[PDB]
């Protein structure tokens, strides 16, 4: 199988 | 067997967290002061 | 068996986080002071 | 077998983060101070 | 199996 | 497998 | 007026010898 | 007006012989 | 007005030696 | 005499022993 | 004698013994 | 004696022993 980890960080200012 | 440890922290601090702005800190961790 | 360790963190500061602006900071780790 | 470690890790900071800016800081480890 | 770790960080200012 | 990390940060200003 | 003060100690009065100290005013640290 | 002061220590007094001593005053420190 | 002070240390009072000291005021370190 | 791990403070980081 | 991990003060980094 | 690690003060970095 497959182990995917991700993470997003989206700021708008 | 086989150990296995995941670990994802997403942190977010705003203007001053933790922050020591304008304090007076005296601090004294061991040490001898004959005043 | 096999060992595994995975580890993300993303981490985001705002302007001024564990800053010391402006203190005054008196700091004795050991020491002696005969005053 | 087989041992494995990643880590990622993404840092943004803002203006003056940890900064002693316009601090008084003073510090003794160890020594000797007869006034 | 593949083990993909991302991470993004989008910012306007 | 395949074992791609990577990770981005785009900034407008 | 007069005035005295006599101070007589011993040994490791306020010592640190052998520990393991970690300190922090302020700052940042990650990881 | 008379005055006096005496002070006698006599070992280690105040030491960080032997210690591991890690202090931060500010600053960063990334992994 | 009459004054006095007398100091007597003996022996490695306020010394460091064999300690790891690291330290930081202000200041970036990575990794 | 130790095969493990000793540790006095520790502050994130990875040990395998 | 030792053939594991002896460490005083970490902060992150990854030790394998 | 030792085939191990003996670190005192370690920040970030890797050590395999």
């Amino acid at each position: 199988g497959y182990e995917v980890h991700h993470q997003k960080l989206v700021f708008f200012a | 067997s086989g150990y296995e440890v995941h670990h994802q922290k997403l942190v977010f601090f705003a203007e001053d967290v933790g922050s020591n702005k304008g304090a007076i800190i005296g601090l004294m961790v061991g040490g001898v002061v004959i005043a």
